[PDB]
């Protein structure tokens, strides 16, 4: 091959080499078009052993009305459905609460 | 009709033709020769870009020479 | 002592670079409908009196139109065959969904049928289901 | 032996195609000898003759060049008089050209007026041979030749085409509309066919250009 | 083979080959294509007809 | 066909029984008688690809997905058209098909939303954006005519102190990016989706889906500088050790 | 009769006599040479060396390389004094209100 002047060798010297939170099997999440939409994702808080115990209380506190009768706490919204655009920001919610919830 | 040459060329073709090509090479090629006068009232431009009009976007220039009038004197 | 040497090597991406003159056809799918959602004419083609053609681009000959800035129209080209045939389907499938006897002029020459409204998706799936 | 064509292109499935009697003029009774298969898509096109009436005109009026002048009062050493040399020149889009021969081909086929043939070779180049040759078949008064290519048209057919006014001898690029309109009846070459019908059957996928083919 | 346009089999004059205008559009075309080459008396007169022809199309 | 046998029924047509199609032609007022008797630029002009017009091109087969997606190919294709007249110096995408293109493929686009960026990474597509200059792009959307002028190969151009930031930008993945925030780049974007990141290093065909043309290369195949033999289709290098001082410079 | 053969164009490179007047100057000029090479290659006979910038044009490119095309180091040393010029702005707004 050729490498120019301003070669990504030379722009970028110091990277010379080809390589250069949330659990996903805990949560369960759905999309489903009902036009309109809701995109939904829920997990079971009593499980949830990513969270601290304070943080699970908190949120069986804060979040009792999106705790199921099942123990199982869900969050949906109402922005998009799509891989990226629903439901990172249903995780990202649930993230954030966790994140109220810690303080 | 239409001249097959244009009206400039007739000069052309005149130096080309008769006594013209009978004359001295050295001396015609003195008279082909044409050498500009060094310039002394206008100065062609210092820089080779300017910005267009049209598009606002650095372009190639061109320069217009100044007028003078050199008397028989 | 010559300025340029001559190798076949790279030649291949100049190859691709080549631009064809023929929209290429479909590739075969594995699974029907495609992930956009196109599935090819169904097979066998139904045998009604009047056959529908696809468009050059594989794609079902309804084109939305609206004239005169408040008339909608949806247009059918590539038919053949008996087209009162497929008028008369036609007005009778779109008369329970339009709620009356749909409006419709026929252009037997150019074969096309001209619809005011707009009701291409649901004869497009109605196309469908006949086969074409 | 019959003489056996099958369309190079996919035919429909849903189209037949469509046949007719392959012909050679090698012998006055040499008037089927094959069946040959013609795609739908070129030779079952609708018979659409009003593109065929606007070829025609474009084929009159895109060459109409008029040098009529006349001198106007202030030019008097008429009030609305011919003005100069005028023309009418205009294009048709390459789409209807070919959908207006494909149009003219199907319509002499159904009507009876195109013949179907091998090749153009004759066993003599007597005017006369071709013209009593229309006569055996009752052809047209005017009889159209068409072949592949002007370089390797047979001697022995130039020479009875020439000498004939009714009966005009064309390359298969020479082909045009107010030809065979003006023809009775078409003679075709069965490489013309393939000819035609791979230039008629491009305009499939019809890229519209930002640069000329070439 | 789309070598050759079919524009390019017109014969005629030079300035209107394959091209089409109004009397205007036509007279100017003329005039840049042979106006070195017409006569002096000629090019005069095209240049006093060519104002005629654009005010009464450009002004009425 | 019907209409077909009707016409053998008919009598042979002629030139003077043609006549026009109804209503094609209206009639005309001639003096003849008393009826006529009597009385901005500087911004680039990003021309974008919807996501479900990308979408489609895979899906019909269009653009082969194996290869990486090039814009050159896209106008080879007639996906899109750029015109040189209309002065178009960027490429953009549009929202429209973010919910209908699930696909993987690596491409390069000149502009790219944040969010597409991510959600093709986490399908498993390789994006990146790199500068053309729009007389460059014009030169690249059509490379044979400036081989028929005889014209070399230049060096990619580079962009304005404008644009330098956006391209140098990591998380915009351009060119000029800083490799070394990619590893960490591309955990974070996995993070805020929270799907697992797959390494590019892990596909098998890692190194053609990352392999990129250097920054004065306008051409992934052709380095710059070069030239091409496309009477003897052949490419011809430049041989002379100033030239190379030419290409440095 | 017989239809006339089909038009046919010559084909083939072409150079045109740079001494005839009737040839026209655009024929002439290096672009239309390099035209020429474009169209045929190595039939049209143009040596590859000279398509190539001669020493002297290589002078003029350099010089109109500095004076017009920065490089990258540069770009990005022009956004730093930048950058430091929009802080000190902000630094001068908030001490002054």
């Amino acid at each position: 091959t050729f490498q120019s002047i301003y070669s990504l060798d030379k722009l970028y010297p110091e990277s010379k080499g080809a390589d250069t939170y949330i659990p996903l099997d805990r949560l369960s999440i759905s999309y489903c078009r009902s036009v309109n939409s809701k995109a939904e994702v829920r997990f079971h808080l009593a499980s949830a052993d990513w969270i601290e115990e304070p943080v699970r209380q908190k949120i069986a506190l804060t979040h009792k009305n999106k705790i199921n009768k099942a123990g199982e706490l869900v969050l949906t919204s109402e922005s998009s459905r799509y891989q990226f655009r629903n439901l990172a920001e249903c995780l990202q919610k649930i993230r954030d609460m966790i994140a109220e919830a810690s303080q | 009709p239409l001249h097959r040459y244009p009206v400039h060329l007739w000069q052309k073709l005149r130096l080309r033709q008769g006594i013209c090509a009978r004359l001295p090479a050295h001396f015609l090629r003195s008279l082909e020769e044409e050498r500009t006068p060094t310039p002394v009232h206008y100065k062609p431009h210092g820089t080779k870009f300017k910005i267009n009009p049209k598009n606002g976007q650095r372009e190639r220039v061109e320069d217009v020479p100044i007028p003078v009038h050199y008397p028989p004197e | 002592n010559p300025g340029f040497v001559e190798s076949v090597d790279e030649y291949q991406f100049v190859e691709r670079l080549l631009p064809p003159t023929k929209i290429p056809e479909p590739p075969k799918h594995k699974h029907y409908p495609t992930p956009s959602g196109w599935q090819p004419p169904r097979d066998p083609l139904p045998s009604l009196p009047y056959f529908v053609r696809r468009s050059r681009m594989h794609n079902i000959p309804v084109y939305k139109e609206i004239t005169h800035g408040n008339r909608q129209m949806t247009l059918i080209r590539k038919v053949e065959g008996d087209i009162w045939a497929l008028q008369k389907d036609v007005e009778e499938f779109l008369s329970p969904l339009l709620g009356k006897t749909p409006i419709t002029q026929v252009n037997e020459v150019t074969g096309t049928l001209r619809i005011k409204g707009y009701f291409d998706e649901q004869l497009k799936a109605w196309l469908l289901e006949k086969g074409f | 032996d019959p003489v056996l064509r099958k369309c190079e292109l996919r035919i429909p499935v849903h189209r037949r195609p469509v046949q007719a009697w392959v012909e050679s003029l090698r012998g006055f009774e040499q008037e089927r000898i094959g069946l040959a298969e013609l795609h739908p898509d070129v030779f079952a096109t609708a018979p659409r003759l009003d593109i065929v009436h606007q070829v025609a005109i474009w084929q009159r009026n895109f060459r109409r060049i008029s040098y009529a002048n006349t001198k106007t009062r202030a030019e008097v050493s008429v009030a609305h008089g011919p003005r100069g040399p005028t023309s009418y020149y205009y294009m048709l889009p390459m789409k209807v050209r070919a959908l207006g021969l494909k149009v003219a081909l199907t319509v002499k086929l159904m009507q009876d007026d195109l013949h179907i043939v091998d090749s153009l070779e004759l066993p003599t180049a007597d005017p006369q041979y071709l013209t009593e040759l229309a006569q055996y078949r009752h052809w047209g008064s005017s009889v159209l030749l068409v072949d592949l290519t002007h370089e390797e048209m047979p001697k022995n057919v130039v020479a009875a085409t020439s000498g004939l006014n009714s009966f005009n001898l064309i390359p298969a690029v020479g082909l045009n509309v107010y030809s065979m309109l003006k023809h009775q009846t078409l003679v075709l070459t069965l490489p013309s066919v393939a000819f035609l019908e791979d230039k008629l059957l491009w305009q499939d996928s019809r890229y519209t250009p930002l640069y000329p083919f070439r | 083979n789309f070598e050759k346009h079919p524009k390019e089999l017109i014969k005629g004059p030079v300035w209107l080959r394959g091209w089409r205008g109004n009397e205007l559009q036509r007279c100017v075309r003329k005039k840049k294509f042979v106006g070195n080459r017409m006569f002096i008396e000629d090019l005069h007169n095209l240049n006093k007809r060519i104002s005629y022809l654009y005010k009464h199309f450009n002004r009425h | 066909g019907t209409s077909l046998d009707l016409l053998r029924s008919l009598p042979r047509v002629s030139l003077a029984n043609l006549k026009p199609s109804p209503n094609s032609r209206k009639r005309e007022r001639r003096p003849r008688d008393r009826r006529r008797g009597r009385k901005h630029s500087f911004r680039h002009q990003y021309q974008p690809l919807s996501l479900r017009r990308l979408q489609y091109l895979i899906d019909l087969g269009r653009v082969d997905p194996t290869q990486p997606i090039d814009l050159t190919q896209l106008v080879n294709g007639r996906g899109v058209t750029i015109q040189p007249l209309k002065r178009d110096y960027g490429v953009q995408l549009v929202e429209e098909g973010a919910d209908t293109f699930q696909a993987k493929i690596n491409i390069e686009v000149q502009l790219a939303s944040e969010l597409a960026i991510a959600a093709i990474e986490k399908n498993g597509g390789v994006v990146t954006t790199a500068f053309y200059d729009p007389r460059s792009l014009e030169i690249l959307c059509k490379p044979i005519p400036f081989f028929l002028r005889g014209q070399p190969i230049p060096k990619r151009m580079l962009p304005p102190e404008s644009l330098v930031p956006y391209y140098t930008d990591a998380k915009n993945r351009g060119y000029l990016a800083d490799p070394a925030k990619f590893p960490e780049a591309r955990l974070e974007l996995a993070m805020k989706f929270g799907y697992v990141l797959p390494d590019i290093t892990k596909d098998e065909l890692f190194r053609m889906l990352s392999a990129r043309k250097d920054p004065r290369q306008i051409f992934f195949g052709l380095a710059p500088g070069w030239v091409v033999n496309m009477a003897d289709k052949k490419i011809l290098k430049p041989t002379d050790e100033n030239l190379l001082k030419y290409y440095s410079s | 009769y017989r239809a006339p053969p089909p038009p046919r164009r010559r084909p083939g490179p072409h150079s045109p006599d740079p001494e005839n007047l009737l040839t026209p100057r655009w024929q002439l000029t290096p672009r239309y040479v390099a035209k020429q090479f474009g169209r045929h290659g190595a039939i049209s006979g143009v040596p590859p060396a000279s398509l190539w910038p001669t020493p002297e044009q290589l002078r003029e490119l350099e010089a109109e390389e500095q004076e017009w095309y920065p490089s990258l180091a540069t770009m990005q040393e022009s956004l730093r004094l930048q950058q430091q010029a929009l802080e000190a702005r902000r630094q001068a707004r908030e001490q002054r209100i």
